[PDB]
């Protein structure tokens, strides 16, 4: 899930404070590439 | 052997073999390789007719395995809200801690299961309970990012 992989810690400051991947980073399921884009009679779709 | 039987019979949910067992007077702390009571595995699997029919039985409630986890972890842990207002009723420990100084509280906070957080908070669970590690189950919500347990614990 994208809340694990958010809550991976970076690192920890001297006074304690952790840095967490989502404190530099969005997290969300997202296309290997968002190259090709189709539609079907202009409505969204995919296909094989 | 008949502890055995009723090991097979609680985990499975045989809700009848339970019964015929029993009556045989079957020891109802039988504990497994791993240390588990009948009790353990109905509030793991989740049946909650068997878990109630083995405590009228006076199935031990704070039984623990090789590790320190009672049933009411198990339960708290797979979201099994029946079986632990259950348990919480029939005398269980709510700041029962395992090897690692876990509670159920945490268990419930981890997994995120608001209706058990406020049902073992309401029966007298340790907010300021901490592990091996010194985390609360405050500590798990901010770190989770589980905001609306957040607010709970304060």
């Amino acid at each position: 899930s994208t809340e694990e992989f958010g809550k991976i810690l970076l690192k920890v400051n001297q006074d304690g404070s952790r840095v967490l991947l989502r404190d530099v980073a969005k997290i969300e399921l997202g296309g290997e590439n968002y190259d090709i884009i189709a539609e079907f009679n202009g409505q969204p779709a995919s296909g094989l | 052997d008949l502890g055995k039987k009723l090991l097979e019979a609680a985990r499975a949910g045989r809700d009848d073999e339970v019964r015929i067992l029993m009556a045989n007077g079957a020891d109802v702390n039988a504990a497994d390789v791993v240390g588990w009571t009948p009790l353990h595995l109905a509030a793991y699997w989740g049946h909650l007719e068997i878990v109630e029919v083995l405590l009228k039985n006076g199935a031990d409630v704070n039984a623990y395995d090789t590790l320190g986890s009672t049933p009411l972890h198990l339960a708290a842990h797979f979201g099994h809200l029946e079986i632990v207002e259950v348990l919480l009723k029939n005398g269980a420990d709510v700041n029962a801690k395992d090897d690692n100084g876990i509670t159920p509280l945490h268990l419930a906070a981890n997994r995120g299961h608001l209706e058990i957080v406020e049902v073992l908070l309401k029966y007298g669970a340790d907010v300021n309970a901490q592990d091996k590690f010194g985390k609360t189950a405050f500590d798990i919500s901010i770190n989770n990012g589980n905001e609306d347990l957040a607010e709970i614990l304060q």
